[PDB]
Parts: C-alpha cells; structure tokens; sequence
RNA sequence: GGAAACUCAAAGAGUGCUAUCGGAGUGCGCGAGAGCAUUUCCG
C-alpha cells in the first residue's frame, strides 16, 4: 500500500517472478518486489547460504507465537484496519446467529 | 593421556584465536544470546505443543 | 615400411614444456608536483 | 606377506614417515 | 568455507578404502590430514601452480601405493568398488580447477594433456577434445598448441579431415608465423604419402599430385611476405622510393630464406614428383 | 617467589612454538636472506629446495656434506617438526646442528653457505634455541653483513649481553666491544669449551684462530695492570694454549 | 608400558606462511554442540527481525505515469522488460522497464 | 503435521552447520522453487 | 539471453562467456549498479573464454579502422567463427552482446546464427569489463593496455588526418 | 558404528505419509553423513595401556610419563 | 618536558583476496548427446 496510490485496477507478475507491476487510478504504474526483502544483486555463496538457511528456519518455526506475532503484523492503513475490524465483528455476529 | 578431548570444533571453541576472530565470536554469541527462559530440564522441549 | 618410419613428423615443443628442468639460485636482498622547501 | 621395498619407499613418501630420519640422525650423528 | 566441502566430498573413498582392509585407520587419518593441509594451501588466498603440482604428485603417489597394497594384500588388480576410479576422478578435478584458476602456464596445461592422453583408455577422447578446445580458445596465438594436438589427432587417431580442419583454422588465426605454414606442408605431404602408400598396398595385394602443397606454398609466400612487410613499417606506411625498394629487397631475402628451407625439408621428404 | 619470573621462565622455554598467527609471523619473519615482507610468505619447500641446491654446491666444493644431505636436509625434514618429539631426539638434533655449525663455520664468505644454513635457521629455529653455538661459531666475521644480519635476527643470550646496542643499528659492532665481550671470564670459559670442541673435531682454521689470538692478546692487554684479574685469568688461556698446542696444524 | 599424548604440533593448525587461511578443524558431536533447538530458534527470531528490518518493497515508478489512471496492463511473454499500459483517455504506452 | 508426534519428528533434527555436515547442510537448505536468476520463466509444455 | 559478450581492446579481441545473468528489471537500482563497480561480484558474472591478440601494429591499426567505420575484419571474424557455437534451429540462435548498433548488421550479415544485442545491459556489462580492464584477463597477455592504446591512438589520428610527414 | 553418539531422539493422508517418509529419511541420511565425519577428524586420542599383568596403570608417575611424553606437553 | 616502538594489550579508519557406476555397445534424441539404463565387450 502507499499513500499516493488510489484504487489499484491492474496487477501483473513479471516474467522474472520477482517483480509485481501494479497500476493505480492516480495515473502511475508502480513496481514492487514480491519478496519484500530479497534483494536483486547476485550474491556470494556464503551470503546465499545464510539467506536460504535462515529462511528455511523461519519456514520451519513459523508456528511459534512470538515470531508469528512479529512476522505477521504490518502497518495496514487505518481505513483498511478499521473497516476489516468492523467486517470481522459483523462476521462473528452472523456466525453466532447461524 | 585420555583425559582431554583431542579434536575441538573451531566454530565455537578455538585455542588458536586472533583478535579478529575473538571479536567475531563475541559479536556472534551476543547476537545469539539465548533468552533466560529457555533453560528447562530438557532443552529439546521448546519445539513441542503446549500440553 | 622403413620409408613410413623414416618420414618426418610434426615438431612441437609442448611436451618439452611439460618435462623441462631448471637450476637457478636466488641472490640475496619529492614528487613531480611538490615545491622545494625554503 | 611383508612390505615390499618400493612399496615401503612410497609409504615413507605418502605417510610422511620421519622414523627413518630419526633413526639415521640418532645413529650416525657423531662421526670423524 | 568450501575447503570443508571438498574434504567432505572425498570421504567415501576412504570409507570403502578402510572397509576393505588395505588401509587402516591410523594411516588413513594421516593421509587425510595431509590432504587437508594440501587442500587449504590449494584454496588459500593467492595460491600457486607449484602447490597444484605437488598436490597432484601426492595423489598420484597415493594411487600407486593403493594399487600396490591391492596387489599385495587382496592379490587382485581391480577391486570393482569406489576405491579405484576415485583418485583419478580427484586428479581430474584438480587439473580442471588448476586450469581454471591459472590459465597462462603451458607447463601445467601440458601436464594435464599428457595425463589425460595416458588415461585415454579409461576416459576417451571427448575430454581431450573439450580441454584442448578450451586451451585453443584461451591461447589462439601460440602455434605450438595447434601443432601439438594436430600431431595428436594425426598420430593417435589419424583423422585427416579434422587434422586439415584445425591446421586451416590455426593458419587463419595467425598467418604470420613460418613454422605453422611449414609444418602444415609437412603434414600435407605425410597425408599424400600415406595415400599413395595405400594405393601401392592395393597394387601389392593385386590428379592427386602435390598441388595441395603447391597452393599452400603460394599462399604461404604471398601472406608471409605481406605480414613481414606489416611487421615492419609499424604504423605509418613509409613513403620514400629507395626505402620502399630496399625493404622489398629485404622481404625478398627473408621469403627466399623460407623457400630454401622448404626445398631442404622437402628434399629430405621427396619420394614423389 | 615471583610469578612473573616463573612465567618468563616458561616464556623463554616456549618461545619456539607458534600459538597464533601473529606469533607465527613474528617467529617466521626472522630470516637470514630476505626481509620481512618477502620472508613472511615463504613456504617451507621453497627455501628447502634452494637450500638443497646450496648444499649441493657446498658439497661439490667440500666433501663432508653428503651425510647432511642424507640426514638433516632430507625430503622428510620439511615435515619433521622441532618441538613435537622427545627430549632424547631434541638432544640428538641439537648436537647435529652443533656439528653442522662448527663444520660450516669456515665457509661464511659464500652465498651457498648462507642460503644453505638459512634453511635450518628458518625451520629448526636455531635463531632462538640453539643460539650460542651460532653466535660463537660465526663470531669471527664480526665486520660482515652476514654477522649484522645474524645479530639482528637473533635474541641475545645473557653472556653476549654487551652486543645489545647493535640490534637494529646499521653500524657493525667494533673491535673494542668485541674485547669487552671477551673480557669477562664467564664468557671466556664458554668460548674455550667451544674452541677445544673445535680442536678435537679438527676444524680449526686460519681466520678464527687469528681472531681468537687477537682477542686473547687484547684481553691480556686490558688486564695488563690488574694483578688479581691476571692471576684469575691464567688457567683459562694457559689451559687452552696447552690443548691448542696438542693439535697438529701450524696455524693453531 | 606404552603411553601417548595428543600432539597439537602447531603447523596443521596455525599456518606456515601468512596469507593462507588457517584451519577450522571440525567435530560434529552433539556433545560439543549442546543447545541445538534453542540456538536455531534464536537464529529464526533474528531472521524474522532482520526480515522486518529489510522489508523495503517499493522499487520505483516508471515515467511520469499516464494521464488519468490505468485500466489495462499487458506484460509480454517472450521478453522480460517490456510492458504495455493502456489508460483511460485512449492512451496506450509500451514501456522498457530496464 | 496433524499431531504432536509428527510435529516433534519433523523438528527433531537441526539444520545449521554446527550440527550437520556440509553436504547434508547444503542439501537440507535450498528453496522448493529454485528459479533461474534473470530470464523468462515459460509455461511447461512437455507431453 | 546475453550469454556471449565481445570486447575489443587495443592489444586484442576478447570474447567472454556470460556465466549467470544480470537483473534486467531492476537494472537501475543502486544495489545492482554498484556490482559493476566492485570486482568481487563482476567475476561472478563474466569470465574470460577467449582472447586473441592481433600482434602486428599495422594490423592493429587496420582492425581499429574497420571497427571505427563499423565493419568486420579478419581477426574478429576468425575468433567469432572459432568461439561462437552453431546454435541449431531446434533450440535457438546464439546471442552476442556487442557494443554498437553500427557494428550489429555487419556481423548479422556474415554470421546468420549469431544475433547481436546492445541494450543498456550490454552497455553497462561492456562498461564493467572496460572498468576492470586487466584484472579480468588473468595473465593471458604480454604488455599493458595504456602504452599500446597511446600508440594506436596516435596512429589512428594520423591515419584520419592523413598528415603529411614530409 | 558411531551413530549412537550422533542420534537425536499408519496415517490416513497420503501427502502427509509421503512427507513423514521424507523427513525421517532426511533424518537418517543426515545422521549417517554426520557420523561419517570422524573419519576426517584430525587426530586420535591418547592412552596409557598396561600391555602386561604386572605393569599396572597406576604404578606410573610423572617422572616416567614426562620422560616418554612429548617436549611440548612436558613444557 | 622530547619521545627510541624493537615490551605488549584494547580498539578506529584506509588499502588489497576467492567459487558451487568408467569407456563403448544396445531401445534410444536432430555428421549428433547435454541424458534416460545395463547382462551386451566388459572392467
């Protein structure tokens, strides 16, 4: 998300499978890294070993509660957070009536 | 004759240190400081489900 | 047969580079832009 | 079967056998 | 590290080398610590081809000792296990790594080529073609490369089409040495003499004149003249009448000094028209 | 007593071992030919092979070195370590180095002898632990760059302690400080034991005999007006005048 | 009587020259590597914290954008860095994203 | 992992180089989708 | 698809196999375009696979004149005929990252199975090999580049001016 | 032969059966290829053996063991 | 107060240094293998 994009209407992966091309309604065609932390330079072999090793560690331990509550949260914008919160309480209410 | 381990493992203990690798082991172990709660009777017991 | 074995073949130096030898012994052991100090 | 002569020469090369050097030194060292 | 990776890859040969009783644990740990030090010296920061050479010497001598203890202890030649081809596989890896990390020393290139020509009975001429083609790519100028493995392709496999192909490729690559032209004429005459001897063997059991050698002689003469002139007069075409005429006399002298050498080591060849 | 003293004892007892890379380069950059920046990259086989060439030149000018090319300059001697063996073997290798040094004390005007003995300086650490045989075997060439190099490489044993203001100083030491070194009799007994070991091995030659004679006459000249010191100094010079007269060469 | 004692020997551990790399001798014993699970857990937690530190996804715009918001984006399929964007006031553009 | 026995048997073995060998460590880490670094990924069309 | 690169140098012609590829989409980023500057990552990206030096001085001047007008010559055509593989029509045709669009059609005319390319990827890859210079060539030469290029520059300038040396 | 030192101490879903076979196979392979490292372990341990019956192992003192021990360890 | 740095320690910057079953045959793929795999010569 960004403050300067409104109403994203067309998103496409690139053929490199690392870069998503998003196009807003403001006029811009922004780009994003899919993996928001993997950089794009060719890395040395010990660095690639370190990255794949600790990524495999995160994948193996993703159910632990404190690294789940660190890996999960974002800065979701306040509009989306409040509206998803009221949608969640509506869905819980309709599940109770069901 | 038999009362010493012969073959140390150089990633943790090292009787042939330098200043550079001594400071490197300092910064790595300070980065991998295990938190104080994680010492039970059996330290293989931090991966399970909670009873 | 002795004609074919008295014919000259090609002449390289490659295997001589593979198996030559050596013998040597080793013997023992301001600027343009600065101005003169007054 | 015993160790062959050339086989034990290769053994002195490969294993880094200095027992011949120690025996030769401690045997001969004082002379003339 | 990667030295740990190479050392850990060389463990199953010592595993079956102790599993069959021809090497006990003490001396196999001795050769493994010696190979550990040799391999760290190989993968240091700024190693040397002398280190590659003596590590290769260590592996060839432990292979000779392994064959000797195999013919002494087990009294069989080939143990049909991992223990036989492993040392030659490692020597192939070390020669490939040395030719990657140090490509300007023809002594080491030639030691690799002689080792592979010796082990052609176990690993055939495709590896010879591969490492010789990458040697030709990394050193096109040095004519002894073309001459050496043209001699190989003519005296070990005798494939005349590929022999003439690589002579013509090298002669295109540097048509300003006399030696490559002259030894191409020598190979061409060797081929025509072997063909006429095949015809005489046909007549024994009961067209193709030297025009090949004469055409390549003519192109030798004009091309070596032109490139000797361009070896002189370095950057600027020298423009005065007597100097141009005297350098034409100089290149006539050098060109005829080559042609008389042609006559000499053709009169040694003759057996023909 | 002093724990600092009991630790300096084990420091001088384990100076000939490398326990980190800084002490290894400090114990390896001590070399007789090259300087620090080149000698700190010399693998052992390099200096061994040029020293084997040096020993072969020295052998084909002097016929008593094929025994050393068999024993101590062997191919396995580049992997023989000094302080991993037993003390009987270290004593045997100790008098092997002593035999080599007082054999090749008369050849130090030659680049083959220098490059030959550089190998066991570099490998067998005779620039630290077999120090005094090196010093008072090459003491006679005291006006020489090879002796200035030896004195800059080595650390000084406590007998030679009046040379210590000539380390890292490009003036070679003087005749007067050589006489001040020969003056005190507890150096003089050691030098005479060296001299009669050299006599009984029969390697006495006309340079070090000249140097020993000039040092003894200047020591006697220094104690010319010291009756007590001369009375104490007679049974050293006279006793080895005797066991120098028991030799055969006209020089000695 | 036969005795022996381990020999460090100071040559196969610290180097002979200066420039070559010192040995890292190795013993894979779970005796000498005591805390397996807690140490790889803390490496996973540092992995999650460092992923949040390097969570920088945005890479760029392209051009000054279109006039009035895009409504169609077409990646190509042979080549990688070519991407067409069509936008509202009848304007199609063919970007080289390199 | 549907119960505690399969979950414990999953995480029973560590992967860092302090507890496993070099070749087994470089096998235990690699992504499930090892992609080529800088060129087009085509849809598969094999049979 | 950049897998072979051609560089021209005042001692000889070089041809480099491209081992792995550059990031095409992010090729304006700081963390990519500093990798061209540093050396420890460029030799991860480009290795030397052929270097044929023209040895005649006048033949060097002639190669420089034929490149400077954008035309193939004997040594260039020779090393491309040697190094460039015949990519058979089942797979593809081979690609070659050359430095200029004036040279492009004159190698496409002579070799059909090659396909020249100079986008900004070939531009900054050739820029990287020009920056690192001698340290790529790992000793396959006898003579540095700057004195040779001084002589070649003076000769090319006089051959363009046709300066009367009388 | 050494795997006790390196050891670390029926379903319905088919993909989970295959995943369990993969993870315990990877466990067995990593334990074996970790146990095959002590071939590459740098040196062997030390021992004093009786080698007789009268030569007991505790009628040996510092004088004889320091005599027949290395110089570096004796120092 | 000047500092010999050659006693050693803790640190800070600048510079340079590396890569990721065996030959054929045999059913074989478009002068041709980069592989699928053996009872065929086998080793």
């Amino acid at each position: 998300h960004t403050k300067r994009m409104q109403h994203v209407f067309q998103v496409k992966y690139s053929m490199d499978s690392k870069y998503i091309i998003s196009g807003s309604d403001d006029g811009n065609v922004r780009l994003w890294r899919s993996k928001a932390w993997e950089r794009s330079n060719v890395k040395t072999t010990r660095e690639k070993n370190k990255l794949e090793y600790d990524e495999k560690l995160k994948e193996r331990f993703r159910h632990m509660p404190e690294i789940k509550r660190i890996s999960r949260h974002r800065h979701v914008p306040q509009v989306i957070k409040k509206a998803q919160e009221i949608k969640n309480i509506e869905l819980s209410s309709i599940k109770r009536r069901e | 004759p038999g009362a010493g381990e012969a073959n140390y493992d150089a990633l943790e203990l090292n009787p042939f240190e330098t200043k550079k690798q001594r400071q490197e082991q300092e910064v790595r172990t300070l980065l991998n400081k295990l938190p104080a709660d994680t010492i039970t009777l059996d330290p293989n017991s931090i991966g399970s489900v909670d009873k | 047969e002795t004609n074919l074995k008295k014919l000259p073949k090609l002449e390289t130096g490659f295997d001589a580079l593979a198996n030559k030898k050596k013998k040597k012994n080793v013997l023992p052991s301001n600027d343009w832009f600065t101005l003169p100090k007054p | 079967p015993p160790p062959d002569e050339e086989e034990q020469l290769l053994a002195k090369f490969v294993f880094g056998d200095t027992t011949d050097l120690q025996e030769n030194l401690a045997k001969f060292n004082a002379d003339f | 590290s990667k030295t740990r990776y190479y050392l850990e890859q060389c463990i199953p040969e010592m595993d079956d080398l102790v599993e069959k009783g021809l090497f006990t644990k003490n001396e196999v740990s001795l050769i493994m610590k010696k190979r550990t030090d040799f391999e760290h010296r190989l993968n240091s920061r700024g190693s040397s081809i002398n280190d590659y050479i003596k590590y290769i010497n260590y592996e060839s001598n432990v292979n000779k000792l392994r064959a000797k203890r195999c013919k002494r202890i087990l009294q069989v030649k080939k143990t049909n296990s991992l223990s036989d081809w492993s040392i030659q596989q490692r020597i192939g890896f070390i020669y490939q790594r040395g030719t990657n990390k140090f490509p300007q020393d023809l002594k080491f290139w030639a030691m690799y080529l002689n080792y592979m020509k010796a082990r052609g009975n176990q690993t055939s001429y495709k590896k010879i073609h591969n490492i010789y083609n990458q040697l030709l790519k990394l050193h096109p100028t040095n004519v002894d490369i073309w001459i050496s493995c043209a001699k190989y392709e003519y005296e070990v496999h005798a494939n005349f089409k590929s022999c003439r192909n690589i002579f013509q490729n090298g002669l295109r690559f540097n048509p300003d040495v006399p030696k490559l032209w002259y030894e191409y004429v020598k190979f061409e005459l060797n081929f025509i003499t072997k063909l006429i001897n095949r015809r005489k063997v046909m007549g024994l059991i009961n067209a193709l004149r030297g025009d090949i050698a004469l055409t390549i002689f003519d192109v030798c003469m004009k091309t070596l003249g032109k490139h000797y002139i361009n070896k002189h007069k370095g950057y600027y075409a020298i423009s005065d009448s007597k100097m141009n005429i005297e350098l034409n006399k100089e290149t006539l002298n050098y060109l005829f000094s080559e042609s008389l050498r042609y006559i000499k080591l053709f009169d040694e060849f003759l057996d023909l028209e | 007593s002093s724990l600092s003293d009991q630790l300096a004892q084990v420091a001088s007892n384990n100076a000939t071992v490398a326990l980190d890379r800084k002490r290894r380069q400090k114990l390896h950059s001590a070399s007789l030919i090259y300087n620090s920046k080149t000698a700190a990259t010399q693998d052992y086989d390099f200096i061994f092979e040029n020293a084997s060439k040096a020993l072969e030149e020295l052998s084909q000018i002097e016929p008593k070195f094929a025994i050393f090319s068999r024993t101590l300059f062997s191919e396995s001697s580049i992997s023989l370590d000094r302080n991993v063996q037993t003390k009987e073997e270290i004593k045997d290798l100790d008098n092997a180095i002593n035999a080599y040094l007082l054999l090749a004390s008369s050849k130090w005007y030659l680049a083959p002898t220098l490059h030959a003995t550089e190998w066991l300086v570099r490998r067998f650490q005779i620039h630290v632990k077999n120090t005094e045989m090196l010093l008072l075997s090459t003491l006679n060439y005291y006006q020489t760059p090879v002796f200035k190099r030896i004195l800059s490489i080595i650390k000084l044993p406590p007998l030679f302690n009046c040379l210590s203001n000539f380390v890292r100083s490009e003036k070679p030491p003087t005749a007067l400080t050589m006489i001040k070194l020969f003056n005190d009799m507890d150096f003089l007994k050691l030098y005479t034991s060296y001299l009669d070991q050299c006599i009984k091995h029969n390697a006495t030659y006309t340079n070090q005999l000249l140097f020993t004679t000039c040092c003894f006459i200047n020591v006697v000249a220094f104690n010319s007006n010291n009756d007590e010191k001369l009375n104490q100094l007679v049974p050293i010079l006279l006793e080895i005048s005797a066991k120098l007269l028991a030799s055969k060469s006209k020089d000695c | 009587m036969k005795i022996k004692t381990i020999k460090r020997s100071a040559d196969d551990y610290v180097p002979v020259k200066s420039t070559q790399e010192s040995q890292m001798p190795r013993n894979l014993n779970p005796e000498l590597h005591p805390f397996e699970r807690a140490r790889e857990y803390t490496k996973a937690l540092n992995a999650t914290k460092l992923e949040r530190m390097f969570a920088k996804p945005f890479v760029g715009q392209l051009g000054y954008g279109h006039r009035d918001g895009v409504y169609a984006i077409a990646k190509n399929y042979g080549s990688l860095n070519k991407l067409a964007t069509g936008s509202a006031d009848g304007v199609i553009k063919y970007w080289n994203m390199s | 992992f549907e119960n505690r026995e399969q979950y414990e048997r999953s995480l029973r073995m560590p992967i860092g180089q302090e507890w496993t060998s070099r070749a087994s460590h470089q096998e235990l880490i690699k992504p499930r989708i090892m992609t080529k670094p800088g060129q087009v990924i085509d849809p598969l069309k094999a049979p | 698809p950049i897998e072979y690169l051609l560089f021209e140098e005042p001692t000889g012609y070089a041809v480099f196999k491209v081992k792995l590829q550059q990031d095409d989409i992010g090729s304006r980023l700081k963390e990519v375009q500093e990798q061209i500057n540093d050396f420890g990552a460029f030799t991860k990206l480009i290795e030397l696979v052929s270097f044929a030096p023209f040895k005649g001085a006048a033949e060097a001047l002639e190669n420089a004149n034929d490149i400077s007008e954008g035309l193939v010559s004997e040594s260039l055509k020779a090393i491309l005929d040697l190094n460039l593989p015949k990519a058979s029509s089942k797979k593809k045709n081979i690609t070659l990252a050359i430095s200029d669009k004036n040279l492009g059609p004159s190698i496409k005319e002579e070799f059909p199975y090659v396909d020249c390319i100079s986008n900004e990827l070939a531009q900054d890859l050739i820029r990287g090999v020009r920056l690192h210079g001698e340290k790529l060539f790992k000793g396959l030469q006898s003579g540095d580049l700057e004195r040779a290029q001084l002589g070649l520059g003076h000769a090319y300038s006089r051959a363009k001016v046709k300066f009367s040396v009388q | 032969e050494n795997q006790n030192k390196f050891e670390r101490s029926q379903t319905k879903d088919k993909k989970l059966r295959a995943g369990l076979k993969k993870i315990d196979e990877q466990y067995k392979k990593a334990v074996s290829s970790a146990a095959a490292t002590d071939y590459l372990l740098p040196e062997s341990n030390g021992y004093l053996e009786p080698e007789n019956e009268l030569e007991k192992t505790f009628k040996v003192q510092q004088s004889e063991i320091k005599s027949s021990v290395d110089v570096s360890t004796a120092n």
